[PDB]
Parts: structure tokens; C-alpha cells; sequence
């Protein structure tokens, strides 16, 4: 059930706040987002397909 | 070691040269031998000869520490075949009054990552050879690249078997560069001043190895490098059959 506490209002800090979050753990694991922001550095240039080309070794 | 889109291998009869380093076949003049009749003959041709079209591979020299920038050696053709290292290609010759004929052929040379150096490999129409159309015997830079001139001729400008090896490369040619390659391989089609040769008296194609870049390497790296090459008559068409030409030499 609940404990004890019987005000009317609404909390005043929000539930994130006022308690712990309860988290539930799958068995299988879980994937993290593939990114955690928009931070990077970025490599450029990394293959190919266009140049002064096929004058270059085979 | 050796790559890829660089390994090759050409066959010719009952001969197959195989290369793991080359960078392509120069076909001089863009054109290949036909193998058409002469125009200038009633006579039928005896050509397709099986026999005949494939590759005879001898060793030209031996190239050193020694050699200067330009001296050269000349392989006349189809002459240096026309021996007993010819096979049925010189038999046949030997019996026919004229070839029309074109060429095809691999220099081969080896080295290492540890040596420096470079050859100028190529094919040239008219090219002046020995009186007696042979295959030079060493390494000479004899008479470049004014020509040769008779002895009291003191004051000639020059002689027309003249030879500016400064524009070598205006000859279908590729370069043997040891940090890049092991074999060369041209190809030239048939050219003279009429449709068949009578090549008993006219060497008319000359294959030429020159040194352009000095050979190079420190101590324990091999120090002498075999020069060797493999020719192949390309759709030879004779004509003029009568007896042995003999002296074959």
C-alpha cells in the first residue's frame, strides 16, 4: 500500500526528486543509445573514389 | 613482394612467361601484326604455323655497378632468330625469301627492395645496328650521339646513323625500375618500307636495352643483375619458298 502521508496537494519537487527511480534490469541486456550527444571528432578523407585517377599502381 | 592486377601470364604455344610485378603491355603505334598477306606476292603464304609462334626466351647481359647513364645493348630482329635458337621460326625463314612479321616481347631483371637503379627498354624501326645485324656483345655508348663518321671526314656535322639518346623515349618503350618493376612487356606491329621484308639484307626492328639510371646498393645486396628476354614472332607470314640460305651465319 502507501506509507504515511496524507496531503491533498500535489508534491511540490517532482517524483525524480522526491524519491529514488526504480529501474528494471532485462536479463538479456541492453543496447545504449547509439549516441550520447553530438559531441565528436570527425575523420574525413578516409577512403576514396575520385583523384588525378587510375594513373596510380594496381 | 609482388601484386595483384600485376600478376600476368601470356601464352604462346607451348611457352607461358609469367610476371608477378608488371605495369602493362606497350603496343607501340597502337596496332598490333595482322598477319595479312603481303599485297606484293602471287604467291600464297605459309603462315599459322603453330610451331613458330611462341616465345624464345635467351639471356641478353649482365648488368652492373659499372654501367654509365645510355650505353645500351641492340638486339636486331628478326635476325637474332634466324639461328638455331630460332627453332622452326629460323627453319622456316632460312627457306623463304620474305617475312612480314610483327613482335612481342618481356626483358626480365630482378633485383631487391635494396638496390636503386634503372633500364630504358625499346623497340625502334630502323634502328642502326652492327653490319651484320648480331646482338651486341657488351655494353657500349659507341657513337652517340652523332652518328659514325669516316676518319678524314674532320669537320662533318654528323652521320645519319645518328642517334640523340637524350629523345630515346619518342621509341615505344617502358622503363625497368628496380623499386618498381622486374619485366617490361611491348609489343610493335609490322612496319618497313614495303608490304613484306626481304630480311635476309635488312634488320628492320631493333629491340634496345639501355641503362638510364645507374645500378646502386650497399654491400651484401646481389651485385651483378642478369638481363634476359623472351621473343615472340607475331603472325609471321612467309613467302618465297626455295632452298636453305645456308650459312646460317
Amino acid at each position: 500500500s502507501e506509507g504515511n502521508e496524507g496531503v491533498i496537494i500535489n508534491n511540490f519537487y517532482s517524483n525524480q526528486y522526491q524519491n529514488s527511480i526504480d529501474l528494471s534490469a532485462n536479463a538479456t541486456g541492453s543496447d545504449p543509445p547509439k549516441t550520447y550527444g553530438q559531441f565528436s571528432n570527425l575523420l574525413s578523407g578516409a577512403v576514396n573514389a575520385f583523384s588525378n585517377m587510375l594513373p596510380l599502381l594496381a | 613482394e609482388n601484386l595483384s592486377d600485376r600478376v600476368s601470364q601470356d601464352t604462346a604455344g607451348n611457352t607461358v612467361t609469367n610476371t608477378q610485378s608488371t605495369v602493362g603491355r606497350l603496343v607501340g603505334y597502337g596496332t598490333v601484326h595482322d598477319g595479312e598477306h603481303p599485297a606484293s606476292c602471287a604467291d600464297t603464304a605459309s603462315e599459322k604455323i603453330l610451331a613458330v609462334e611462341r616465345y624464345y626466351t635467351f639471356k641478353v647481359n649482365d648488368w652492373t655497378s659499372t654501367q654509365k647513364p645510355f650505353e645500351y645493348i641492340r638486339i636486331p630482329l628478326p635476325h637474332v632468330l634466324s639461328g638455331e635458337d630460332g627453332g622452326v621460326f629460323g627453319a622456316t625463314l632460312r627457306r623463304h625469301y620474305l617475312v612480314k612479321t610483327g613482335w612481342r616481347v618481356q626483358v626480365q631483371c630482378n633485383a631487391s627492395q635494396f638496390h636503386a637503379g634503372s633500364l630504358l627498354v625499346f623497340m625502334a624501326p630502323e634502328y642502326p645496328t652492327l653490319d651484320v645485324f648480331a646482338m651486341d656483345n657488351r655494353w657500349s655508348k659507341d657513337n652517340l650521339p652523332n652518328g659514325t663518321r669516316t676518319q678524314t671526314n674532320r669537320k662533318g656535322p654528323f652521320a645519319m646513323d645518328h642517334q640523340n639518346f637524350w629523345q630515346w623515349t619518342l621509341y615505344p618503350h617502358q622503363f625497368l625500375n628496380l623499386r618498381t618493376n622486374t619485366t617490361v612487356d611491348l609489343e610493335v606491329p609490322y612496319v618497313n618500307i614495303a608490304p613484306t621484308s626481304s630480311w635476309t639484307q635488312h634488320a628492320s626492328w631493333t629491340l634496345v636495352i639501355a641503362v638510364v639510371a645507374p645500378l646502386t646498393y650497399s654491400t651484401g645486396a646481389s651485385t651483378s643483375l642478369d638481363i634476359t628476354a623472351s621473343i615472340q614472332p607475331v603472325r609471321p607470314v612467309f613467302n618465297g619458298l626455295r632452298h636453305e640460305v645456308l650459312s646460317r651465319q
